[PDB]
């Protein structure tokens, strides 16, 4: 539970670096998305709009929220690295899980030189990715509006977030409410934490749970589908199907996951009898 | 078990800062590792926040 | 003790005026009649484990609830079960006795886990007195098996879970099992015995496998942790007179910081040691030993010489004053054997499980100075002494020096 | 989940006539679609083990039991990292899938979970 | 000198009312004025250095 | 329902108490005495213990040998202790034997001969059981455990003395204190077992009349201790088990206080490895001790004297390691009698009090302990009746404001013998008297 | 520097007359200034101590030197952190200060120069 909730944590941590590296363009995007998302906090009853002028630095995004976004981000991946140690840390009493989710007590094999090795194979085929984007394929994840330079006046067509953001975009456009849409898009994160809780399993992953595995499926693919609904245009049908899917999102953790979890145990007990 | 010492993460602030065994004489000139400790975080403090503001 | 029996069970209950029973089971179980090694300890401390009504920790903390106590202890002849309690409390103790007699789930977790290292905590406490070390290894050498078994079990032995099963199967039965309650109603008692232990087997009376035999020798156990020397007699003949004897050539003081009047008292004279001269009637056969503890070997092996002249002047003649002394002293050692709950328990579970009816503490006989003479004639006359040295034992005394 | 709550859910279901004829045969497909016995498991092979009950079952198993689990889990994970299934005798069979260790976690966990009743008991 | 149940002298720090209420409230009144203190410093310090992301001076003149 | 005790004066104002029982045949006559150490001054230290020694070295009359014979053909036994505040000279005899060894009592205590030789040989005996009391690990920690407590008091005296006092003690000093302080208004004679009252109060009329009469005569159990918060350490790395006492200030026999302490001292209990049962104790910390196998026992302790007590725990363990976890689980059971502490509980060591105080008084010795101990702390016996509704009347809100007055953030006193490194040092221990959460 | 040396080195002054004239008084007031003895520390309980070679030598002590040193340490961390100096019976006095260890550090020192010697010879 430690090393995984840290990693919640890790993941939160990327996101605002992420977040705050794409501002220090100055471009269409970096402006307006900037805008738009430190309009969120506005939410915050009460002291909202006094929190937003104190990140800006003044009364719209400009020169002192892209100077301090620079220190921000120039720190964040530091802190990053640390509780990347931090959860590797927590990890080491218990050692890594294996697919199977027995124990490997009864049988371990040095990191090096066998994973060591295993881990080149992957380094290698990572840059080969890397290098089709960077060399050949450039501006492919990117967005065009962020090379015209950052202008208050005119605002872009479609202000979207990075593709890594959609689906977090989706949840909250799903809620009407603007501080509901907050709670959500950040409930969306921090239910991870809960995952300890709502897996009844007496079995640790799914490698030998069916229905687990198809939940699973759905799980990620509308994880998936959330993502391009957040870059669609707020229009019909796309506005219920945000809604619906936000829903599944949530009953994974809270319903299904638990509902399947119990059912499965009992499958186990009474089919090998 | 104290969660001090149980927890790995706990139990690594533990050995340095709480049950670490330390000499019963040490004078005041063992006092400087923690003004310089200090000194880096004030450092780290001002110098990000300067950072903020500086071109 | 009016003694009776309730549904093929014998029970023995005297009626007091004290807020305080004490319930015991005595069991026809002791080390005498094991199978193997060690299994009537180990039964022992497998009472009040998990039994199918009620495990080891709810009896427990129902216990703590009518602030109850269990004492359990193995002798040669018996196992003991005893608890003490608030008089209106008597139901529930019998039916936990019930409950264990009938129902113990003997679960290897607990053998391994909770019984086996019980017992041989026990035994290591016991240990540390190389007085009773001395003395077990006594009636080891006299009798060899039965008699002659551990009481205790050890590591060197190691009792599995099937042998404590099958001992159980014998002993928790009608015919091995008396209930003794002091300061409880006897018409209640009969009542409550007689509902609850209905179902229990009716079994057969476990016997001694093998006649008892008598043997003489020595036996020298190398201990780091202090030094004794018992030099035992086994009697064939178990007399009462011998009670008298041990009470007369005595051993302890009667007062602090004192030697005392007694033969062996007056051998430890300017030496640190102790000296303690014992009677076991043990029914078929007997053991009169006479125990000395101490520091210094050399010491001890003053004192044993000592010890030996002391039964011979013995043997030759005692005065009035030393028999009427040897009677009185007798009189009391029955009169708090009967009083004390532990040794009480025994003393009528021995009248109820083999037949010998007790001997009241005011029907001690007063043995002439003639019988008490003859009796220690006839033990520095016997053809099988035994010695058993413990601590440095290569400083201690043999049995063909004494 | 405990496995005391597994346990006593599933004899709920098999003393009902109705929910046995309907629970029974979908717990048979379940395990056969699961596949664990196609890497030489016992479907209690795969329960958790990091937890202290489980850690003091796993104690008490007899010696035999331990060490037949043992090969078990170190076969399971050379198929695993191998990518092969068992074949032939490696195959779990129906009436070898034993439930060895439920009789000793149950065990654990009754005393577990009367220790914390007793710990919330209130003299009347 | 040998035997160890003899204490060694205290008398020259021991106080005569160190189990009365009024000797431990002396020590947890500088212990609180101390904690009070920290509390006031820390506030003022965080105040006054956070401010520094509020507005500055030539943000607010072209309000 | 157990029988009345009994009670009579004589003319001097020796009191005369006494238990009969029908069942045993056995009695235990006896003097309790209201005297102890505490009543020696610094210079005569070790003079009560002496006296215990010289008492059984022949008197007026009868020598040392004739003494011997004398108990010796009655068949019983004489013992005796002295302790802080009390001295005890008992007889265990036969029913038909109790007018003699009555006898023999009034003797050795009015008129015991203290012959100078024999005061030189008891010199040498003394001076050997000095350096022998070492063995006894218990006992060192608790002499340890007064001595810090009550730093340079009388309560903080060893019994046995000082070496220097040992040497210089004269028949003269021995007359002195047995003359002051064995007087007939500070003496109970107490009869349990097979006993008639009205038999020993004639006894006490043959033998004890002739006793002297204190100046002042104030009540039986009338007494300023002022604890001192310290810490005794006697480490010993060549021993394999550490043994480590910690207590507070406690309440006296007569305190408002004294059944809410034994009820807060029973939340925590005992414990034990080698006792079956220990395992599955109700107390917290019996759980947490043989869950983590942190000690080998435990033991509570409330100890009470005439004006103040001691009440904390003795701990035994051979885990060296994790002495800091024991201390630490330790006081936060304590914590929690001020926090905590429900009538769950309460009423759970109530019940268990309830029988304990009964269960304590087991054969005639035990009652006759009983009587004079009450008769010589209380000035009464306190009947069964009152004793089962002064432990009803403590309440979980007593318990609280005992603790949070007793225990909660208060000074403690430490001894520690053995093994004792992983022991932290005082302040560390003594920040555990309080919680940071609470 | 080992022990050895500094024992040899001293050796060959004091066999000197003239060396030894001078540098014995010299020596002799270096101690009285140092002030270790106002400590209550003997020379040799500054030895550092943190070594393979010492820590054998230390382990050679015979138990009541060894019990008396860690006394003597006690007692100067305890006059150091007080910023006390010894009085009385804890000056250690010149007649007390005893070359207690020396001869378990030179014995220990001799073994291991003979074997860096030996593990180097070369059969003629
Ligand atoms: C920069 C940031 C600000 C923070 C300040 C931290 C400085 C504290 C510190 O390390 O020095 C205090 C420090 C007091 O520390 P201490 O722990 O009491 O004693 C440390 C010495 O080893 C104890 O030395 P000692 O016991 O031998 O006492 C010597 C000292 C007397 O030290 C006293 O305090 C007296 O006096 C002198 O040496 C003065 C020299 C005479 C000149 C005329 O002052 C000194 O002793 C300075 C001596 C240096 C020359
Ligand atoms: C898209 C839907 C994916 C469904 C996966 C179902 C299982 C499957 O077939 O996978 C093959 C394998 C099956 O492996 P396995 O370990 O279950 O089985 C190995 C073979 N046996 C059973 C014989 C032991 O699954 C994986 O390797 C799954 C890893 C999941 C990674 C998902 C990434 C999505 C990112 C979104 C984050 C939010
Ligand atoms: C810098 C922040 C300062 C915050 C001050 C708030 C109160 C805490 C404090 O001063 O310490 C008191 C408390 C307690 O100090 P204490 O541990 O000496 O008091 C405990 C004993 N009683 C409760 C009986 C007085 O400190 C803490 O709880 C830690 C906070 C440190 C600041
Ligand atoms: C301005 C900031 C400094 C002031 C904060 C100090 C604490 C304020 C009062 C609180 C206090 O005294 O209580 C203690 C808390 O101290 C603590 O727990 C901390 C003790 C000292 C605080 C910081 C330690 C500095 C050491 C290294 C300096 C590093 C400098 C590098 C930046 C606990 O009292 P207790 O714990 O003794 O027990 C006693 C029983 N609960
Ligand atoms: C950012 C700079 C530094 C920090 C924060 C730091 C911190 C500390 C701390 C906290 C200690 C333990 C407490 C103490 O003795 O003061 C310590 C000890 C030590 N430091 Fe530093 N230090 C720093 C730089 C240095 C430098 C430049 C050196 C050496 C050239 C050094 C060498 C040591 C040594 C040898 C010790 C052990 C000293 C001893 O206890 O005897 N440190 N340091
Ligand atoms: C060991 C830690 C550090 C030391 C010793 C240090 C030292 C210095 C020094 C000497 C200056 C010149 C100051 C002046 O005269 O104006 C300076 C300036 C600066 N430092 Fe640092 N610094 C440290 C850490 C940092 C950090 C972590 C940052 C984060 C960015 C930073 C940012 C700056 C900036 C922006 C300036 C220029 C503005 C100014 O002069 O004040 N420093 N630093
Ligand atoms: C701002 C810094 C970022 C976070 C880093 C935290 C502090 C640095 C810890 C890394 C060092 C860990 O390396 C290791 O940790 C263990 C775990 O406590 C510690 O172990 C130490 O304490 C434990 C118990 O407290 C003892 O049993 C052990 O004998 C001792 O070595 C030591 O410190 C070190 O041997
Ligand atoms: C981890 C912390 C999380 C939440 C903490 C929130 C703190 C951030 C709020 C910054 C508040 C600044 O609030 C403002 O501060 C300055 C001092 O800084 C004050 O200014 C006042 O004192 C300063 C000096 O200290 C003078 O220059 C000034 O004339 C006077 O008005 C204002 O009266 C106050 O309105």
């Amino acid at each position: 539970v430690l090393p995984w909730s840290i990693g919640v944590i890790i993941f939160l941590l990327l996101i605002i670096t992420a977040f705050m590296g794409y501002v220090l363009v100055f471009g269409q995007m970096s402006l307006w998305g900037a805008t738009v998302i430190c309009n969120l906090v506005s939410a915050i009853p009460w002291l909202g709009e006094d929190i937003v002028h104190f990140l800006w630095g003044g009364f719209s995004v400009g020169n002192p929220t892209l100077q301090r976004f620079f220190a921000l981000h120039y720190l964040m991946p530091f802190v990053l690295a640390v509780f990347a140690l931090l959860h590797l840390i927590a990890l080491h009493t218990a050692g890594s899980s294996n697919p199977l989710g027995i124990t490997s007590n009864v049988d371990k094999l040095s990191m090096h030189p066998y994973y060591s090795f295993k881990d080149l194979i992957t380094v290698f085929a990572f840059l080969l990715m890397f290098t089709l984007f960077v060399f050949f394929s450039p501006d492919k994840l990117g967005h065009p509006d962020n090379y015209i330079p950052a202008n208050p006046m005119v605002t872009p067509a479609s202000i979207v977030p990075e593709w890594y953001l959609l689906p977090f975009y989706a949840i909250l456009r799903a809620i009407p409410d603007k501080l509901g849409g907050v709670i959500a898009m950040v409930a969306a994160i921090l239910i991870l934490l809960i995952l300890p809780i709502v897996d009844r399993s007496i079995i640790r992953g799914n490698a030998f749970k069916p229905i687990s595995k198809l939940l699973f499926g759905f799980f990620i693919c509308n994880f998936l589908l959330l993502g391009v609904l957040g870059q669609v245009h707020i229009e019909p049908p796309f506005i219920v199907l945000g809604q619906i899917c936000t829903i599944f999102y949530f009953s994974y953790f809270l319903i299904l996951l638990p509902m399947v979890s119990t059912i499965e145990n009992i499958f186990f007990y009474i089919g090998s009898l | 078990m104290a969660l001090r010492k149980k927890n790995s993460l706990l139990n690594m602030a533990n050995s340095y800062v709480l049950d670490s065994p330390q000499p019963s004489n040490l004078n005041y000139f063992w006092n400087f590792g923690s003004l310089l400790a200090l000194c880096l975080v004030i450092q780290l403090a001002t110098g990000i926040t300067l950072a903020m503001h500086y071109t | 003790f009016s003694t009776a029996e309730a549904a093929g069970v014998k029970v023995a209950a005297q009626d007091g005026q004290s807020p305080i029973s004490d319930l015991s089971v005595v069991l026809r179980g002791g080390s005498r009649y094991a199978t193997v090694p060690g299994v009537s300890h180990i039964l022992e401390k497998f009472a009040f484990q998990n039994t199918v009504p009620k495990s080891a920790l709810r009896f427990v903390r129902e216990l703590e609830l009518f602030g109850g106590k269990l004492y359990t202890h193995t002798t040669r002849e018996h196992i003991v079960l005893r608890t003490q309690f608030l008089k209106q409390d008597l139901p529930y103790f019998v039916d936990a006795f019930a409950n264990v007699l009938k129902e113990t789930k003997f679960q290897q977790f607990e053998l391994t886990e909770r019984v086996a290292p019980v017992a041989e905590l026990d035994l290591l406490k016991r240990e540390s007195d190389p007085a009773f070390t001395a003395l077990e290894a006594a009636h080891e050498v006299a009798f060899r098996t039965g008699l002659g078994n551990s009481v205790y079990a050890q590591g060197y032995s190691p009792v599995t879970l099937e042998d404590v099963k099958e001992f159980a199967r014998q002993v928790y039965a009608k015919q091995n099992v008396a209930v003794v309650g002091n300061n409880v109603v006897p018409a209640d008692l009969q009542q409550l015995v007689g509902t609850a232990f209905a179902d229990l087997q009716e079994g057969s009376k476990v016997t001694q496998a093998g006649t008892t035999t008598l043997h003489g020798g020595e036996a020298r156990v190398r201990t780091s942790t202090g030094n004794a020397l018992t030099i035992a007699l086994p009697i064939a003949e178990p007399k009462p007179v011998y009670h008298a004897l041990a009470s007369f050539l005595g051993g302890p003081a009667s007062m602090p910081w004192s030697v005392g009047a007694s033969p062996l008292a007056q051998a430890t004279v300017g030496t640190h040691t102790s000296v303690k001269a014992t009677y076991h009637n043990y029914g078929d056969a007997g053991l009169f030993a006479i125990t000395i503890k101490g520091d210094s070997p050399a010491e001890i092996s003053q004192v044993a010489h000592k010890a030996v002249q002391a039964l011979k002047d013995t043997g030759a003649e005692v005065t009035e004053e030393q028999a009427a002394r040897a009677y009185a002293k007798s009189k009391f050692a029955a009169a708090e054997a009967f009083e004390n709950p532990d040794s009480s328990a025994s003393v009528i579970g021995m009248e109820l499980l083999s037949g010998v009816s007790r001997i009241a503490p005011e029907n001690v006989q007063k043995f002439t100075p003639a019988e008490l003479s003859e009796a220690a004639a006839q033990l520095s006359a016997s053809a099988k002494p035994v010695v058993a040295a413990v601590g440095q034992v290569h400083a201690l005394p043999f049995a063909d020096e004494l | 989940a405990s496995i005391t709550s597994v346990v006593k859910t599933s004899e709920l279901i098999l003393k009902s006539p109705l929910l046995s004829k309907i629970v029974v045969p979908l717990a048979k497909t379940y395990v056969k679609f699961s596949g664990y016995r196609q890497l030489g498991f016992k479907m209690n092979d795969l329960i958790i083990e990091e937890t202290p009950n489980m850690q003091l079952a796993l104690r008490r198993l007899p010696p035999t039991e331990s060490y037949d689990r043992v090969y078990r889990l170190i076969r399971a994970t050379q198929f695993s990292l191998s990518h092969k299934l068992a074949t032939g005798n490696d195959i779990t069979k129906p009436e070898e899938d034993d439930h060895y260790l439920i009789p000793y976690i149950l065990d654990v966990e009754a005393e577990a979970f009367e220790k914390d009743a007793l710990d919330n008991l209130e003299v009347v | 000198g040998k035997s160890t149940y003899k204490i060694p002298d205290f008398t020259p720090y021991l106080k005569k009312d160190r189990n009365t209420d009024a000797n431990r409230l002396f020590s947890y009144f500088m212990i609180g004025s101390f904690g009070m203190l920290s509390a006031a410093g820390a506030k003022a310090t965080v105040q006054d250095f956070l401010s520094n992301m509020s507005a500055s001076a030539d943000v607010l003149a072209m309000a | 329902v157990s029988p009345k005790t009994r009670t009579s004066n004589l003319k001097n104002g020796l009191t005369i108490a006494s238990e009969s029982n029908p069942l045993v045949q056995t009695a235990t006559v006896g003097v309790w005495i209201d005297a102890g150490s505490r009543n020696e001054n610094a210079y005569n230290n070790g003079t009560a213990h002496f006296f215990e020694h010289l008492a059984f070295k022949g008197t007026d009359k009868r020598s040392q040998h004739q003494l011997e014979l004398d108990i010796e053909n009655m068949g019983g036994h004489l013992n005796a202790y002295t302790s802080r505040e009390s001295t005890v000279y008992y007889a265990k005899s036969f029913k038909d034997d109790v007018p003699k060894s009555v006898e023999i009592l009034a003797d050795i205590l009015q008129h015991s001969k203290l012959a100078e030789s024999a005061i030189d040989r008891e010199r040498e005996v003394i001076t050997r059981e000095l350096e022998e009391v070492n063995k006894q690990y218990e006992e060192v920690v608790f002499d340890h455990l007064h001595a810090t407590a009550f730093m340079n008091q009388p309560l903080g005296r060893t019994i046995l003395g000082p070496r220097e006092n040992i040497q210089t003690i004269t028949n003269t000093e021995l007359r002195k204190f047995i003359t002051e302080n064995y007087t007939a208004d500070r003496m109970v004679l107490v009869g349990a077992g097979a006993v008639d009252h009205d038999a020993l109060v004639e006894l006490a009329e043959k033998y004890f009349s002739h006793l002297p009469s204190s100046q002042s005569p104030v009540p039986l159990g009338t007494p300023i201790p002022n604890f001192v918060g310290s810490e005794v350490r006697l480490r010993d790395d060549t021993m394999p088990v550490a043994h480590i006492a910690i207590a507070v200030e406690g309440v006296s026999w007569t305190s408002e206080d004294y059944y809410t302490a034994l009820v807060a001292q029973a939340i925590i209990g005992n414990y034990d490895r080698a006792v079956g049962t220990s395992r599955h104790q109700g107390s917290r910390l019996s759980n947490i001790v043989s869950e983590n196998n942190l000690a080998n026992s435990f033991q509570s302790f409330s100890t009470s004297y005439s004006d103040t007590g001691l009440w904390g725990i003795y701990l035994t363990s051979e885990n060296t390691t994790q002495i800091d976890d024991l201390v630490h689980f330790t006081l936060k059971e304590w914590n929690r009698l001020s926090t905590s502490v429900s009538n769950l509980q309460v009423e759970r060591a109530k019940s268990q009090l309830k029988a304990g105080l009964l269960l304590s008084l087991d054969g005639t010795t035990y009652v006759a302990e009983d009587i004079g101990r009450q008769l010589t702390t209380l000035g009464r016996r306190v009947t069964p009746a009152e004793v089962e509704a002064k432990l009803e009347a403590v309440t979980e809100h007593d318990v609280r404001a005992w603790a949070q007055k007793t225990l909660y953030d208060k000074d403690i006193a430490l001894v520690g013998l053995g093994p004792i490194e992983g022991l932290y040092d005082y302040n560390r221990i003594r920040n555990d008297m309080s919680m940071m959460r609470w």
